[PDB]
Parts: structure tokens; sequence; C-alpha cells
RNA sequence: AAUAAAUGAUGCAGACAGUACUAGAU
RNA sequence: GGGGAACUUGAGUGCAGAAGAGGAGAGUGGAAUUCCACGUGUAGCGGUGAAAUGCGUAGAGAUGUGGAGGAACACCAGUGGCGAAGGCGACUCUCUGGUCUGUAACUGACGCUGAGGAGCGAAAGCGUGGGGAGCGAACAGGAUUAGAUACCCUGGUAGUCCACGCCGUAAACGAUGAGUGCUAAGUGUUAGGGGGUUUCCGCCCCUUAGUGCUGCAGCUAACGCAUUAAGCACUCCGCCUG
């Protein structure tokens, strides 16, 4: 069941930063691997791995702590759920704490992120939020 | 036990190993549950039995459903064959 | 498979015991029960009074039958007096 | 009561002392001495396993 | 790190509340007094004092506050995003405001962010009015607070990458 | 202490096992405790069942 | 020739007010 | 989101095993209580804080034998086990439900939840016909108290039991809805599997589902929870607004 990969997703890393783990392991979906390499190309993790296998796919990902002890990414949260879906438009793409985060967002052109897509006059499922 | 499920087995097998066969799944919930409802006429007080029975005709119609929607050619093949009315 | 022990009384004698026996074997074949197997451990002291005696024969005997010459000879070493105690049991 | 075993060539409170402690694995002193007046179902399930696990006895 | 409490502060009092301690005599009277020093520049801490007079709990919860101050960024006289402190059934949201707005916020809140140098900030206590778990709850908040500068650090970008 | 079936690697207890069930019962009649008699509990089940079926067929006392 | 530590279950005690009562300031 | 085509991890079937107080039905059991009959046998028996009501010289209690009948199943027994919940504890048998272990052979999303609805549903209670050993509301008597329509004692109806039907309520509680995923550890325990020497007995490590205790982060008003969450998230349902 399981109702979505993508919240799970967001809660396993949650709960890695704040373990201070190193790894983990996900059925690594295309929408998975996109946001992967998007928080890749943001600074927001070290290096991120995709192990293509029998079964479905597995992907790791190297949490990141560029100093003594700070979680980079200090907390997340998913908006677009399945069953209150959220679809924002381009003037109304929004930002979070006034730039200083980024949020992810699936436009009618690949996905991107907030700062993308009000570049590109485009918009879309607001499906996650980051600090 | 070990006959009537070879049996049905070997009359609704489409392949060689075929044994998911939803077909066949609901011919065996067919034969247990009128092999329950035979002791159930008389023991009419057995209701784990009873919930047990309706567990199996839960499975059956759930199954029923999934193959009148995948292939609605078998799905009255197995109606007309099993009586299941 | 199926196992039966029986207790018989201990004032018999050896012809009907042996008689006795017979008999009751006759009525588990009533169905075609097959014997697989006899032992007779003889004359053993009872650990507890029955009836009138504190000590009996018995008897023990393996049979492959389908639950009604079990019935069988439930009801009949119950209204019989020669058998004082029996249970049947599952080999399984 | 202790046994049926027994005992000759002691003293008088010699028997008693073995008496008092082969008196402990039987029933004498627990099964007929606790239904003396009823227990409901609830209470007499938990006396079981308040006291054989606390050995308060 | 600890911040030394060498420094010009504006110690300014909040509340004084009177609390009673029952004994086979009677009841015993001391006076618990809530205090919030800082400065002006962005430092300032929290403290709290009791005894039996109202002048020496107020020195203690003074004495306290100098040795519990904090920093706080001041991006344009006011704070960098907004962000909530949950300390204690105590929730209070923190907005940023423009140039002209002012403070606004209850008696605590506004003490502790005027004392703290910020000018122009939006509040709004949404759990119980308590002082104390109004006080931690701005100080969380604040403490959980990060500057453009620090994040573009941390996340291996430039300031420019960030802001547009 | 040791168990007594596991260290002889035997089966079913084959209430027959008049011998067995007396050394494993108590003097008095009584079947005694598991913590007694070391052995585990799919055993002390069996060894009830078994027990029982012997009183039943007079192999053992019910009281002594 | 020696020599044992026990045993325990206590009967009775109902009510008390309507209105009353201490503070403290950088 | 709809339609088309593939895949197994989800889901389910089979394969070889495992435990269990799982349920309905039939038979059997020996302790123990009561009564009856008889042999021995006298002045008491039973009971309370004390006492009395009660039974006993038409011969009690006790002791020993036999019989009659009815309920429950000592020791095993252990936060042990099963069941969706209530609940389920003697033995034997007939008919039956679910669960766990390696699943990989099989179908390949067939899955979760679920208003309304149906069914089940502690004890008590009601109706029909039986049965009634102990216990025992109501009730009678004897005590205490100022009073006792109670707490104590002696008797004691219905009830407790059996077949059918009805009622559908509990602190029916873990005062914690169902499903999934992630989130340090030590620690016993049930039924299994694999392995590192041993044929073993047994020691250790690993791995499944369940059952218990102490505890990190985290949560919480605190109490406390903490891989069986009251932590971190998603889906559905019921409920709350002094």
């Amino acid at each position: 069941v399981m109702t979505d990969p993508i919240a799970d997703m967001l809660t396993r890393i949650r709960n890695a930063n704040m373990v201070r783990h190193e790894k983990l392991e996900i059925p690594a979906s295309k929408l998975k691997r996109e946001i992967a390499e998007i928080l890749k190309r943001e600074g927001f993790i070290r290096d991120v791995e995709f192990v293509e296998d029998s079964k479905q796919g597995i992907i790791r990902v190297f949490l990141k702590y560029g100093q003594n002890n700070e979680r980079v990414i200090t907390g997340l949260k998913r908006i677009s759920k399945p069953g209150l879906r959220v679809y924002a438009k381009s003037n109304e793409v929004p930002r979070v704490l006034n730039g200083l985060g980024i949020a992810i967002i699936s436009t009618s052109q690949g996905v991107l992120t907030d700062k993308e897509a009000r570049a590109k006059q485009a918009g879309g499922e607001v499906l996650a939020y980051v600090w | 036990t070990q006959e009537r499920k070879n049996q049905l087995i070997n009359e609704f097998k489409t392949h060689e190993s075929d044994t998911g066969s939803p077909e066949v799944q609901i011919a065996i919930l067919t034969d247990s549950i009128n092999n329950l409802n035979e002791h159930l006429r008389t023991h009419k007080k057995d209701h784990h039995s009873r919930r047990g029975l309706l567990k199996m005709v839960g499975k059956r119609r759930n199954l029923l459903t999934y193959l009148r929607n995948k292939d609605v050619t078998r799905y009255r093949e197995l109606i007309n064959k099993l009586g299941l009315r | 498979k199926y196992e039966v022990m029986y207790i018989i009384r201990p004032n018999i004698d050896e012809e009907s015991k042996k008689a006795v026996i017979e008999r009751f074997n006759n009525v588990l074949t009533s169905n075609g029960a097959e014997i697989t197997g006899t032992k007779d451990w003889g004359k053993r002291r009872l650990a507890y009074e029955i009836n009138d005696f504190r000590d009996g024969f018995y008897q023990i005997v393996n049979v492959q039958s389908d639950a009604a010459a079990v019935q069988e000879f439930d009801r009949l070493a119950k209204i019989s007096d020669d058998i004082i105690r029996h249970i049947v049991v599952k080999e399984e | 009561m202790s046994k049926t075993v027994v005992r000759k060539n002691e003293s008088l409170e010699d028997a008693l002392r073995r008496f008092k402690r082969s008196v402990s694995k039987t029933g004498t002193l627990a099964e007929a001495r606790k239904r003396e007046f009823y227990e409901k179902p609830s209470v007499k399930r938990k006396k079981k396993s308040e006291a054989a696990r606390k050995r308060k006895f | 790190r600890i911040d030394p409490s060498k420094l010009e502060l504006e110690e300014r009092l909040v509340t004084v509340n009177r609390v009673a301690k029952v004994v086979k005599g009677g009841r015993r009277f001391r006076f618990a007094a809530l205090v919030v020093v800082g400065d002006k520049n962005g430092h300032v801490g929290f403290g709290t004092g009791k005894a039996q007079e109202v002048p020496e709990a107020i020195r203690k919860a003074v004495e306290d506050a100098k040795k519990n101050l904090i920093e706080v960024p001041m991006v344009g006289t006011t704070i960098p995003h907004e962000i909530i402190g949950r300390f204690g059934a105590g929730n209070i949201l923190l907005k940023p405001a423009s140039e002209g707005t002012g403070v606004i916020a209850g008696g605590p809140v506004r003490a502790v962010l005027e004392l703290a140098g910020v000018a122009d900030i939006l509040s709004k206590s949404l759990g119980s009015n308590t002082p104390i778990n109004m006080i931690r709850a701005t100080l969380q908040g604040l403490s959980e607070l990060k500057r453009a500068e620090d994040v573009a650090k941390l996340r291996g970008k430039s300031v420019e990458e960030l802001l547009g | 202490k040791v168990c007594y079936f596991t260290s002889n690697g035997i089966t079913h207890i084959d209430y027959k096992d008049v011998d067995l069930l007396k050394k494993f019962v108590s003097e008095r009649g009584k079947i005694l405790p598991r913590r007694v008699t070391g052995t585990n509990a799919k055993y002390q089940r069996k060894l009830t069942a078994a027990i029982k079926r012997a009183r039943q067929m007079a192999l053992l006392p019910y009281v002594s």
C-alpha cells in the first residue's frame, strides 16, 4: 500500500538527518532519481548513486555535514499529498524562506525548482519543501 | 484432501504449471465453501467457521471482479463451468 | 492410522479371552479395518481400583479404518462386560 | 500431612521437624487452605501471576 | 558559543510573580523575578531569580541572564526569514517586516525584540500566554534562525546563487 | 538443569512408557513442575498429555 | 548417643460553621 | 486521471513441516461436596470479636463400605498459548477456521480503508421444557448498634446448568482504530529456519512472527511512551468543541 513513495522518501531522509546517518536505500523511482539529482546540484547532498538491480533498482544518498556538527537538511515537508493536490501558477510560485530554501515543483517541461520555474514562466505540482 | 485440489488444478490448468490461476483459486474456494456449508447445516452454532466462510467468499468476489475487469471471455467461461450464481 | 487399547476383566479363562478377542477383531473388520499390529502386555496391576478388580489384561491393536468400526468397537465395549476400559487414538 | 513414610528411633519433636518441612511439597497448606471462601475468576487468575512470580510465598 | 557579558546592557524586567510555600507554621512567601537583558546590537538573554525580596530576586535574575546571552541575526534590522518557536505549549510566529512597520507583539515578546535591537517584526502568539513559555519560545525561534552567508557557506554555494 | 528429551533426542513420549512417566511424576502422583524437571515447554505439554492418558488407563494413580 | 520454636483473625467510634482572615516594587 | 504493453518487491495459490485452552457435536473419567442405607461408636456438632438462631438421646458428628445424583476440571500453570473481540484450561473421537516457518514454481497491482448494511457479541435478564450437588439476590430467624430494611451467623426461592429463541448492554481498558515505511541499544520468552566444530549433548552468530522488562534520540502539561510508540510521515474511517 503505502499510498505514496515520495512522502516516505522525504521522511526517511528526515529520520536519517535526525540520527546523523550517512547512507540510505530506496526503491529509486524515476521521480526519486530526479529529486535526488536536484538536491545534489543544490548542494544539499554530498553525492548520490543509482543501483539498477533485478528487483526494482536502488539509489544511495550520502547526507552532507559540511561543518563540525550541522544538519544541512534541517527539515522537509510535502504538500501535494495523494488526496489534496496543490497546483501553483507561474505568478503564484512560492519562495522558501525569502529564497533561502528551495521547493521542488513538477512543471509542464521537466521537474524544476521554484527559481527555475519562475525564470521559465511555468508552474505545476508543489510536491515538496526544503529548509 | 490432496485429491479435490489436484483434480481441480488439472482441470483448470491453462499452462503446465499454472497454479496462481485465479480460476483455480476460485474453484478451490468454492469447493471449500461447499464442504464447510455441508457441516454448517448441522453445526449451526460454529460462528468462527462462518467467519472463515465469509472471508473465503470475499476472496472469491474480489477474484471474480478482477477476472471480469481483466478478461470477460475467461470470466464468462469460468461462470459457465462452475455455476457460481 | 489409528491405535486401540482396552482392558479385559481378570476373571476370564484363556479360551473365553481369546473368543472375546476374536469377536472384537471381527467387529472391527466389519468394514474392512486392517489390523496392522497387536500386542498383549498381560497381567498388570492397575494403579487404582475399578468396578471389582485391581488387575486386568491389557490388549493393544493397531488399526487403519474410516472412524466407523471405531464407534462400533466403542459402543460394544461400553456395553459388553468383558472389557472395562478402552480408548482409540490417532497414530498421526 | 507429610507422607506415609515411617520414622522411629528419634525424639518426639524430631518427627515434627520433618513434618513441617515435607508438608510444604503438598497441597495440604495451599490447595486445601485457599478454598475457604470464593474467589472470582479474575482475581483467581491474577493471584497466580502475582504469587508464582513475585515469590512472596 | 557562549557570549561574554562584558557589554552595555538595557536590562528590563517583565513580571514579578509571588509564590507561596506551605509549612507547618503556614505559608512562606517568596518572589519570582523574570528579567530580559540584552543590547540593541543583536545580543540578548533571558534569566530568572527567586528570593524573599524583590530587589534581590531582580539582581539574581539579571546575573543569571548575563550568563545566558544569545546572538540573533540582524538582516536589514529584521529577521532573514519567518520561523516559529514551540517550547512548552507556546507557539509564537515571527515574520519579517518592512522598514516602517515597527515591533508588534505582546508585552514579553515585544520587550525581547526591542532589547535585541530589532525594530520591525510581525508576531502572533498561538498558544499559552505564560510569560516564561513566551520568552522560551521566542528565544528558541531566534536561535533556529539562519544567516544567508552561513547557509551559502554550508551548502557550498554563493550568496547571489541563493538570493537569485 | 539439563533436559531429558533433548539429551536423548527422543520422539513422541509413547505414553506406554510407564517407567519414564513414573520417574518424571512426583512420588505423591502430582505432576512435577518444569522448573524442577528441566524440560522444555513442548516436552512439558506432551508430558502432561501422556500422564493424563496414563492416569485414564490405570497406568498411574490419581491419589496416593 | 544426640536433639530440635511454636501458635496466631480482633468488636465499636455517627455529625461540626452559614457569613470571617495578612499587602509588593529596581 | 483514462486507454495500450511489460516487471515483482505489494497481494494471493501450491509445495514440506510447526504449535496452539480455536469452534460445534458425541462418549469417557477420578478426586471433592451433599443425601441415602448399613457396622463401630457418645453428648455434644457447627459458628462468632463474643453470643445466639440452627442439628443432635426417634442416637448426632467422626470412622469404614456401597449406592444416587449435579457443577467444575488440582498438580502441569508460566505477563505461556490461540482467537478479530467477548472469550477459551480433564481425557478420547467426527466435522471444521485461522496462523508461522524456506517459498519462487505459479497470476502479476488482483491492494488499504470503509458511511449505510449484515453478522457475532462478557455477565445479568426474559419466554418455552427439562434439571438442580454445592453457592446464592429476594426472604425468615439469631447477633452488633441509639437505630441496621447492611457489613457477621443459621436456613433459603429465582438464578447458576442443559436445547431453542430474544435482549445487544460493561472500567466490552492497553481508558491507545485499521494498513504501510523509517527511526540507538541490553534483555528474558514461544514456534521455526540457516550457519561456525561436534553424529550428538550442548555453546555461539545470524534470520522470521508473537509475547514481557530497562533504556538514546524524538514526543509529551507532566505522568510516561520509546522497533508491539504516545517518535518521524502518508491513506481511510468514528468521535470532541466549558
